[PDB]
């Protein structure tokens, strides 16, 4: 048989890699109060996600 | 595996005895006893190899076995001895001169063999431990007779990681240069398949001693040596035939260094053979250069095939035999190949049809020998393959006389083609 | 659809199972004695063994030579390689003639290669370890495997990889929620990028955005490439590598484009024989068609009947329109077909017979059917008549302009007056030569 | 020159030339116990004592 | 279509305006 | 080794007279005693542009005397053998080939001193400074004799980085050229591990810095090429590999200028000495009229060496002209600038001794009867053919088991291998069957 047993357990920086993010998606349709359409860009002056 | 049977694939070597006595139909060749004996004498002088720059000229009728004798000599000489086959028209290059192409052809059939005693370590890795803080580790090498441990250094670990060798792997380590070479996976190399594994090709572990001293040999031709020494682009041997090595120190230095190597016992010499087929294509300049190129101590032996007779020399208007000037013809030893008789043509056809795996009837052999004595032996030979296809098409077992006759009526030779060329035919 | 060429009508030799020739099958009419002769070499080609053969289709200009020579290719199918080259393509300014010939020779030879690879794809969900006791003194617990969750359009599955794959992941610097491609035979991992399901609203980062990974998380499909030996030759001669400045010379046109026998023998042939005996590639020996071979010179012919004797060469089909002519490259050496006797005695000859009025009429009918022309029975007979005088080429070329005149005069079928007017508007070789002789 | 030609066969050896200090000589005499990959020992005629 | 005209080139050479100062955190 | 291994000198007496049979040569007394004058003229180092023409039928020893002249001159002078067909180069000018051959036919022996730094490096510290590139590099070179810290250039530091060296290894450095080699890590570190991918070399001996003198030899063509296609260093001139990279097509402006200037500067200061050699141009009959005409100025130049052409044709059409013929295939314009030397056609007696010498040089124990039969074979055939027949007879004797060559062996060999005239007669008999 032939196996692999890489080990770094003398520190926590290794053990910290696996749970790094595990985060889901939360960019959603930023509907605008003009046309209710697939919002395109956020206005840098009003910070509103306008589409049209 | 699949390399088709060419026109000369039937001869496996000159059918000669220990005393260079040619047999009638042994080892593929048939008849032509005198020329075969001459070929054997020159082949023995070649395998001896203490005289350089000797030329032989195999002249004869078209289709009498000159290229056949050449291929037979090549086969009987086998590997470990350079044999370069070149047509006379191959030296007419656009990027290099004819003399330079001839120098290349000569130096390409001169072998230099460096024999080295570099020791190595061959075994099956059992474990490869390594700790990164420079990282340091150990290795456990196992052979069927013993096991041992080694402390791995920095560059050793670097090369092992680059090659990505693991446990159960059979590897060889060049202790002088540290070069790693994995030969395969041992039965232990089984990775305990529980993941994306797709390799299970196992092999026996290495036997013998752990740290053995084997012998390596590096054989390269003078041509390759000068090519790789010409300029920093040391890949022209494969990259492209762009060449033109000046005759300055480069080639003279190759020669001088090979002389010192031969003297000190590093690599002495292995001469070679240059088969120039259809040498009448060479130019007067080519012949004039060969005149003195055959005089060099690093000159391999050459054998030139000839069909021409009393004909003008290319590049001039001088009528000379063989289409070669007497100046060069004087250095050569001329061997004349005679035409094959009825029983020789029949035996050649039989051997050819048995090599290409086609069973012919006793009357098929007779009619084919008739056709081959009235017309060219090459046409008779080419008729066999065509006649076998009609038989296979009609679901036969062995070629009959009617199939050969159908093929003869279907395909035309040069004489019948000319006699059918009765119209203008856009002359 | 595509352009209608001069030989777009031929589809095969139209030969019976017993080896006999049909009347007008596969677009070829008559020509039985030559169509059977070349169907024999078709079976020769099918029999991949017994190579190093050459066949010479000789005859008057334009009888059936090129037609049946390229119909051989249709009978053989596109599967086997068929390399055409006119005798005028040998003369080059950057490479020698005997090298163009060798390239074409071992270019006609094909080599199909099969390979099966397993592939992974899917937006990764999360990675976790598989802890285990310490294999050595109590410095800490180790990891045996890494569990990775891959989600695709079909479903989400977890898979176990080795610590080496996890180290590869770490040095690749991917995170949870991106698209990765994995292979088990090789072990390499590719980072495709973020998935379209997480598409942004504004972000401009262009990475060839990966769409939803449609399909299973594990897919196995066989690749079958069709590479020739000349392709390997040119690739190993001028490799398109990376940052290896020897390769950075791609900015040059690179004349001096000749190969080397050392390589040709020791490097490319061994790797092909190994694959063939291992079962990875099947050799597809092919055909090398050489029309107007009379254009080659004495040196080209000498090299041709040295290479043809090679055990590796493909099967060659030369074509000849000339009769007793002088061999090019020589001062004055007359030989049949413009080919030296030494080469003629090494190739099988097939005489392409001349056509009769009825046969030329059938050929004109087939060409009109192929060109989509609605020629009438009277125009067809007139074309046959005026083609019995001149050559078949001129007789059958009077179908596009006649159809144009018809369409312009408001017709849907070539009539007699249309072809009569076209025959007076255009002339043939003999008619033009007569006017040239009448004039100074 | 002897060291030059002995270090090529992949073997380890040490010097005892007269230029070596007495402390170095003592260190080498001590290291000459349980030697790894060492079989031959170099000596001189006058300073060999 | 967007070739700068001399009229607009002369007009633009006038008093500029300061940029906006946005701070919305609402709809 | 054959066809030139028996000649090792002209075999002339102290008075310059040709000896009957000595130094591997027999007969040709006139030709050899005349070539003695040529070797004396070459060794005098006083003349330039002189030319000789060894004229005679094929196989009359003209090339033999040409090589005997070189053997007499020794290996100290450059002897350049060349074939007339070499002028037809596809990369450089036809006259350029000939002029570069003339240039390499001249020698130059020069004694030069060069310095070398070597020793087990203790440490390599790159002294940094703001420009923001590395300023200098201090290297501590240890040796069995001593130790020295030396400051070297950033180019040498970069060369060390290319070598991939590390502190504690052994390196060989040169300041004249600037190349640095890695001889391997010090032998004292070989005990560090059980196995390593490292070459080990002991501590370099002697002084860390040492200057040594070498008496090298190079031809004028060597300097010409070194200055035309320079490589040097300290720059990215390696682009030479793609710039043009043919034979450089040299130019007179620097061929006759800067090179001659610098070599005279080296000579007149006791550093170098001119060593004119010989240019043997075999097969001169296939040279074009252009080459023959340029040979006029080449021989009338004050720097050309002693040239030796070989004439084998009686009277034929000159190459490149196609309509005019002259003796030796050389125009009378060049033929008037040479000292022709006859090569007499050999007689049966001299040919017998030549065959004997060739046999005794090729390690062959030929019997007297076989030798005398080779006499008839050579009187019926060419000397070269009769002498070529030797070795196959030795092989056949070894096969038959006899320790000497007898009549039957040479008879069998002659019957197996035909001669030029016999083959020509066979072809004339089979005229309309050889195509
Ligand atoms: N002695 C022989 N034994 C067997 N086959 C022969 C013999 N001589 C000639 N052949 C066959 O004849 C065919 C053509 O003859 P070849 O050897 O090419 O003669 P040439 O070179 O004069 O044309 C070859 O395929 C060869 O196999
Ligand atoms: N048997 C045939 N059936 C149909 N068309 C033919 C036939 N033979 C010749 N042709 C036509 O004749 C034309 C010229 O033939 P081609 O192959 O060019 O002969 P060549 O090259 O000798 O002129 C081709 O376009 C082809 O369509
Ligand atoms: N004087 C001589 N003594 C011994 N051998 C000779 C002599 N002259 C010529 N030979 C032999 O004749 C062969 C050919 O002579 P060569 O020098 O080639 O004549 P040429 O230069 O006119 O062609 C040489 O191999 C040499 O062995």
């Amino acid at each position: 048989c032939s196996r692999t047993f890489i080990t770094f357990s003398d520190d926590a920086t290794f053990e910290e890699w696996f749970p790094q993010g595990r985060p889901p998606k939360v960019p959603v349709r930023e509907v605008c109060p003009v046309t209710h359409r697939p919002a395109l860009y956020r206005d840098p002056v009003t910070d509103i996600p306008y589409a049209t | 595996r699949i390399e088709r049977i060419g026109a000369h694939s039937h001869i496996r070597g000159l059918g000669l005895d220990d005393a260079l006595e040619p047999r009638q139909a042994s080892q593929g060749m048939v008849g032509q006893l005198a020329a075969r004996r001459a070929a054997g004498v020159v082949l023995e002088m070649i395998r001896e190899g203490k005289i350089a720059g000797r030329a032989v000229l195999i002249a004869g009728q078209p289709g009498t076995g000159k290229t056949a004798i050449a291929m037979g000599m090549a086969q009987a000489l086998g590997p470990d001895t350079p044999f370069t086959a070149i047509a006379g028209s191959e030296i007419f290059s656009l990027e290099m001169s004819k003399t330079e192409a001839l120098t290349q052809a000569f130096r390409r059939s001169i072998g230099v063999r460096i024999k080295e005693e570099t020791e190595i370590i061959e075994g099956e890795v059992v474990e490869i431990q390594i700790d990164r803080p420079s990282k340091v580790g150990k290795l456990t090498l196992k052979t069927t007779e013993m096991e041992t441990i080694y402390d791995l250094g920095t560059k050793m670990i670097e090369s092992l990681t680059k090659d990505k060798v693991q446990a159960g792997d059979v590897i060889t380590i060049d202790k002088a240069t540290g070069k790693i070479s994995k030969l395969g996976r041992s039965f232990t190399r089984a990775r305990d398949y529980d993941a994306m594994g797709s390799q299970t090709k196992f092999v026996q572990c290495p036997d013998g001693e752990l740290q053995k001293r084997k012998e390596v040999v590096h054989t390269v031709s003078l041509h390759e040596i000068d090519v790789i020494n010409s300029r920093t682009q040391g890949f022209l041997a494969l990259f492209s035939g762009d060449t033109g090595e000046i005759k300055s120190e480069v080639r003279e230095q190759i020669n001088a260094k090979v002389a010192e190597w031969r003297e000190e016992g590093k690599a002495e010499i292995i001469p070679g053979v240059l088969f120039i087929d259809e040498v009448h294509m060479l130019d007067i300049e080519s012949f004039s250069f060969l005149n003195r190129a055959l005089e060099s101590d690093m000159a391999p032996v050459l054998i030139m095939a000839t069909n021409r007779g009393i004909t003008r020399i290319r590049g001039t208007s001088y009528q000379s035999p063989h289409g070669i000037p007497i100046d060069l013809l004087d250095r050569l030893l001329i061997v004349s190949t005679t035409p094959y008789s009825e029983k020789d043509t029949k035996q050649i056809l039989r051997i050819r049809c048995e090599e290409e795996d086609v069973e012919m009837s006793e009357d098929a052999y007779t009619v084919l020998t008739r056709i081959g004595l009235e017309t060219s032996l090459r046409y008779a030979i080419q008729l066999i393959t065509a006649a076998s296809l009609v038989c296979r098409k009609r679901k036969g077992t062995e070629v009959q006389v009617d199939d050969i006759k159908r093929v003869y009526s279907l395909f035309l030779d040069e004489s019948r083609s000319t006699q059918y060329m009765k119209e203008y035919q856009d002359a | 659809t595509q352009r209608i060429a001069s030989h777009s009508h031929v589809k095969g030799l139209g030969l019976d199972e017993s080896g006999l020739a049909k009347q007008a099958a596969s677009g070829l009419v008559g020509q039985e004695n030559a169509r059977e002769a070349c169907g024999v070499i078709v079976e020769l080609i099918k029999s991949k063994k017994m190579a190093g053969r050459a066949v010479l289709l000789a005859g008057p200009p334009g009888t059936g030579k090129t037609a049946l020579a390229l119909a051989i290719a249709q009978e053989l199918g596109s599967k086997v390689p068929f390399c055409p080259m006119v005798g005028s393509e040998v003369y080059s300014t950057e490479i020698k003639k005997t090298e163009v010939l060798m390239e074409n020779f071992r270019r006609a030879i094909g080599l199909r290669i099969k390979e099966t690879k397993e592939v992974y794809e899917g937006e990764v969900t999360e990675l976790t370890p598989c802890e285990t006791e310490n294999p050595m003194g109590g410095y800490g617990k180790t990891i045996s495997h890494v569990i990775i969750g891959l989600k695709t359009a079909k479903g989400t599955k977890q898979l176990k990889l080795d610590p080496s794959i996890f180290e590869s992941l770490q040095k690749e610097r991917v995170e949870a929620g991106d698209v990765i491609y994995i292979e088990a035979n090789s072990g390499a991992v590719k980072r495709q990028g973020r998935c379209d399901t997480y598409a942004t609203e504004f972000d401009l980062e262009a990475e060839e955005y990966v769409p939803l990974p449609k399909g299973d998380v594990h897919k196995k499909k066989e690749i079958i490439q069709d590479v020739t030996l000349h392709d390997l030759d040119v690739a190993n001669a001028r490799p398109q590598g990376g940052q290896d400045i020897l390769s950075m010379m791609g900015q040059l046109m690179k004349p001096k484009k000749t190969e080397i026998t050392d390589k040709l023998r020791g490097e490319i042939n061994k790797v092909v024989n190994k694959y063939i005996d291992q079962g990875i590639a099947e050799l597809v020996p092919g055909v090398l068609f050489v029309d107007e071979v009379h254009m080659l010179d004495i040196e080209c012919f000498t090299y041709l009947h040295r290479a043809l004797e090679s055990s590796i060469a493909p099967i060659v089909i030369f074509a000849s329109n000339r009769g007793n002519c002088v061999i090019r490259g020589t001062e004055d050496i007359t030989s049949p077909h413009g080919i030296p006797l030494d080469l003629l005695d090494r190739v099988m000859i097939i005489r392409t017979m001349l056509y009769t009025p009825q046969e030329m009429k059938q050929i004109i009918k087939i060409r009109a059917q192929t060109e989509g022309i609605n020629i009438s029975e009277e125009a067809l007979n007139h074309l046959g008549e005026i083609g019995t005088k001149t050559t078949l080429r001129y007789s059958v070329q009077l179908l596009t302009p006649a159809n144009l005149l018809a369409k312009i005069n408001g017709k849907d079928s070539i009539e007699k007056e249309h072809v009569e007017e076209i025959s007076e508007l255009f002339y043939d070789a003999k008619s033009s030569a007569k006017i040239l002789a009448d004039q100074q | 020159v002897l060291e030059q030609f002995l270090t090529y066969h992949g073997h380890l050896y040490l010097r005892l030339d007269g230029s070596t200090r007495v402390e170095q000589r003592q260190a080498l005499m001590e290291r000459f116990n349980a030697d790894k990959r060492i079989f031959c020992f170099i000596l001189s005629t006058r300073s060999g004592g | 279509r967007h070739r700068l005209s001399r009229r607009v080139l002369l007009e633009v050479a006038t008093a500029p305006d300061p940029p906006p100062r946005p701070k919305p955190v609402k709809m």
